[PDB]
């Protein structure tokens, strides 16, 4: 039973000190951030990230792989109140906004964290997502946290821990905690590691696209737009060549002889046009590439910026990098065994179509039972 | 470091009577 | 070009003179209480047949009251260095201000000077001392401080007053560990090549930085090693009713925005707490 005692302890030792409530993410990666929610592309790919998820559906419902016949559903009341928060958390709040902070949260800095409100039962009361750029943590002497630091002066809740918490006799929590799903990455050091966020590396092309659109804009104004440099010579009586000037000049469209041809009889003008081409200040080469970068790091067929791509964007980036995570960090510790969070798959509109077809063709084959039928497609009883 | 000494407390017996 | 992850450091703490004192937790910044200087004769030992009485005198209840002092740093980076580095100054800098912090507290709260810091009660010195004699050796008359002392002061205590520990250096507890009778044997743990008792049963707490009298543990003393009389030795007090320590908040961090100009990017720290000394009375220092 709870071994209590992990090989995690390789680092409280003197890689690390118990009792100082270290801050979970570096400034650097939170101005980091900040700065990338104003860029074009990179809030463009963040917007979407988030948009996608924040439509799939909520539900609480039986695991397949239910093994366990002494079901964890303690009470089946503290289910329906699960239900019931899933769709409505915290009053002002939706579990669609929820997912949205969720996700985002999980993009920019590869953590989710939580805050629940336990009645005195097991009956979750109220969820609220929790700031990850000043949300600190307090490790134990063993291997893991004991409680969140949330607030630097005034706001000190040390708010305890899922692992350390006055518990029911069956296992659920009675008093209030917080979760801290964290994105593992090498070394280990499951919290004790630094973050596995995109944004660690496209710091180099949003450099260069900020770099090189400065160049744009600037290049935009303060380069002339005229043509036509004529140019005359020291001989020419500054009183007619005022008249030679408002000859050519008046050709405009709109003008008292305009379109007509311009004649200069003696002391020969030399006209040269100019090209201001003016027609790649934004280095159109070098700068589809750095978009590229920045959209394909964030997991994002380049077609999106056809249908097989939206499939693909769907259910190879968003599902299991974004849709799993968050499942499995819910069901870890929001409900005890044999039931857990489940987001149904054909709400998503995309997949219907394949949905649709699979499901026809599986129609067809005989030897198979129908409940493994349903259950290859959802569908569970 | 510089060697330090390191002196001990002698055989410390009386504070009443002086030897003769 | 093979960094490792050694990150050697070599530096101590003392103990902690903390969990003695009695804790107490006030959220203003400013606590009272009342006192009982003295209960007072309340009526004597009258005659008989007489239809009278005395007065007596009454006793005497005064109202005392105390602040918290402040205490705060300030400390700033490049952010060049903070991001081009395979480090964290940032908790490496909150570790050390936390233990700048730790440290600071302890020295205040033992020696701390009147304006702006808790009385220690050092520098109180309305704690009784008692001074030990000196010793004579070939007519000299250097000071010296014997287990016999040490005995005597442990046991002068009042019973009354309750169970008192006692806070001496480490250098003292070897020093008295290591004294020889007449012919040659230890005083303390005779033939085991170490005295080593149990300290929380022997009721002696031991720290590391206090007066030390035994400089660098270089001063014995027969010839030119003597005490220096005149230097603390060990200290004895009921300490849940003679010295009290106040706390109002913890350690707390912000970044100053302002200030900051775009180039070293500064984090601010505070803190509040303090102490102070109630009956000085349980309490007695042992001295050269």
């Amino acid at each position: 039973p709870a071994p209590s005692a992990n090989p995690a302890k390789i680092f409280i030792r003197r890689f690390f000190s118990a009792g100082v409530a270290k801050n979970v993410v570096s400034y650097s990666n939170v101005m980091a951030a900040q700065r990338a929610m104003e860029h074009p592309v990179a809030f463009r790919c963040l917007d979407k990230l988030g948009l996608t998820v924040q439509s799939v559906k909520w539900d609480v419902g039986k695991d397949p792989q239910n093994t366990q016949v002494g079901d964890g559903g303690m009470s089946a009341s503290q289910r329906k109140a699960l239900q019931q928060i899933l769709q409505r958390p915290n009053p002002t709040m939706s579990g669609a906004q929820l997912r949205y902070s969720a996700a985002l949260s999980w993009a920019c800095f590869g953590r989710m964290a939580f805050k629940v409100s336990v009645m005195s039962d097991g009956s979750v009361n109220a969820i609220w997502p929790l700031g990850i750029p000043f949300l600190k943590q307090k490790f134990d002497r063993y291997g893991d946290v004991e409680s969140f630091q949330y607030g630097d002066e005034a706001g000190k809740e040390t708010i305890p821990s899922f692992t350390k918490v006055e518990k029911n006799d069956k296992g659920r929590p009675i008093k209030n905690y917080a979760f801290m799903i964290v994105k593992p990455s090498i070394n280990g050091a499951m919290n004790f590691d630094v973050q596995n966020t995109p944004l660690q590396a496209i710091g180099v092309p949003v450099a260069l696209y900020d770099a090189l659109m400065a160049r744009a804009i600037d290049s935009a104004d303060g380069t002339p737009n005229s043509k036509w440099l004529v140019t005359a010579s020291r001989d020419l009586d500054d009183g007619q060549a005022k008249e030679v000037k408002e000859g050519i000049e008046e050709t405009k469209p709109g003008g008292d002889n305009g379109g007509e041809i311009i004649f200069i009889a003696g002391t020969d003008v030399k006209v040269q046009e100019m090209k201001n081409d003016l027609s790649d200040i934004h280095s159109k080469v070098p700068l589809d590439d750095q978009a590229r970068t920045i959209a394909g790091n964030f997991g994002i067929p380049i077609a999106l910026l056809y249908d097989e791509s939206r499939k693909a964007f769907f259910e190879d980036t968003i599902e299991p990098g974004y849709l799993t995570p968050l499942e499995d960090g819910f069901s870890m510790f929001l409900c005890g065994a044999g039931y857990r969070v489940i987001f149904d798959r054909d709400s998503i509109p995309a997949l219907r179509k394949s949905r649709a077809d699979i499901a026809a063709t599986y129609d067809k084959v005989t030897f198979i039972t129908e409940e493994e039928k349903r259950e290859v497609t959802g569908w569970p009883a | 470091a510089a060697p330090s000494r390191l002196v001990q407390p002698g055989c410390f017996i009386c504070r009443g009577v002086a030897v003769s | 070009p093979q960094v490792l992850a050694l990150e050697v450091d070599c530096n101590i703490e003392c103990a902690s003179l903390l969990d003695l004192y009695g804790q107490i937790e006030v959220s203003r910044s400013t606590f009272t209480y009342m006192k009982i200087a003295d209960y007072g004769q309340l009526g004597e030992y009258t005659c008989d047949a007489k239809c009278d009485a005395e007065f007596g005198e009454p006793g005497n209840i005064r109202h005392l009251e105390g602040k918290t002092y402040d205490y705060r740093g300030v400390f700033c980076f490049n952010r060049k260095n903070l991001q081009e580095a395979n480090y964290d100054f940032l908790s490496f800098m909150i570790g050390a201000a936390q233990r700048s912090h730790r440290i600071n507290r302890n020295q205040a709260l033992m020696i701390g000077k009147g304006v702006n810091e808790p009385k220690g009660w050092l520098t109180e010195n309305c704690f009784p001392v008692f001074q030990t004699l000196p010793v004579d050796v070939n007519g000299t008359s250097t000071p010296a401080f014997l287990a016999q002392d040490w005995r005597r002061f442990v046991t002068s205590f009042p019973a009354e007053y309750g169970e008192a520990r006692s806070v001496m250096h480490q250098n003292v507890f070897g020093y008295l560990a290591a004294m020889v009778d007449a012919n040659g044997r230890f005083l303390f743990g005779d033939g085991d090549l170490t005295f080593t008792p149990d300290l929380v049963r022997e009721r002696i707490r031991i720290s590391n930085c206090l007066p030390d009298p035994t400089e660098g543990n270089t001063k014995g003393g027969t010839g030119q090693d003597a005490f220096a009389a005149g230097s603390f030795v060990a200290a004895q007090a009921a300490w849940k009713t003679a010295f009290y320590a106040v706390e109002k908040r913890p350690m707390f961090f912000e970044q100053y925005e302002g200030g900051s100009s775009a180039w070293c990017v500064k984090y601010q720290f505070g803190a509040e707490d303090g102490g102070f000394v109630g009956c000085c009375e349980h309490g007695r220092i042992l001295q050269i």
